C-alpha cells in the first residue's frame, strides 16, 4: 500500500582486515640447541622459558 | 447577613509545562544482540519474530 515502510538496516562493511601486535621480541633458544658446535647429551637438556 | 465584594483586582499570569513529545528511537534488533557475528545470528534466527 502506498507508503513509508521500515526494512532492513544498513551497514558500510570493512574492506580489510588488520592485526597489530607489539614488536617481536627475542626468540626462545631453539637456534642454539639446534645450531650448536657440539650437541646436547640427556643428561644435559634444556628448559626453555617465559 | 455578610458579604465581602472585591473592590480591586490583579491581573495575574501564571505558567504551565506541559509534555508533548518524547524522543524518537530505532532500535536494530539483530546488530544489537549479534552485532557483526554470523554465529550469534544464526542463533538468534532461532527467536522468530521478537
Amino acid at each position: 500500500e502506498k507508503g513509508i515502510y521500515q526494512t532492513s538496516n544498513f551497514r558500510v562493511q570493512p574492506t580489510e582486515s588488520i592485526v597489530r601486535f607489539p614488536n617481536v621480541t627475542n626468540l626462545c633458544p631453539f637456534h642454539e640447541v639446534f645450531n650448536a658446535t657440539r650437541f646436547a647429551s640427556v643428561y644435559a637438556w634444556n628448559r626453555t622459558r617465559i | 447577613n455578610s458579604i465581602a465584594i472585591p473592590t480591586n483586582f490583579t491581573i495575574s499570569v501564571t505558567t504551565e509545562i506541559l509534555p508533548v513529545s518524547m524522543t524518537k528511537t530505532s532500535v536494530d534488533c539483530t546488530m544489537y544482540i549479534c552485532g557483526d557475528s554470523t554465529e550469534c545470528s544464526n542463533l538468534l534466527l532461532q527467536y522468530g519474530s521478537f
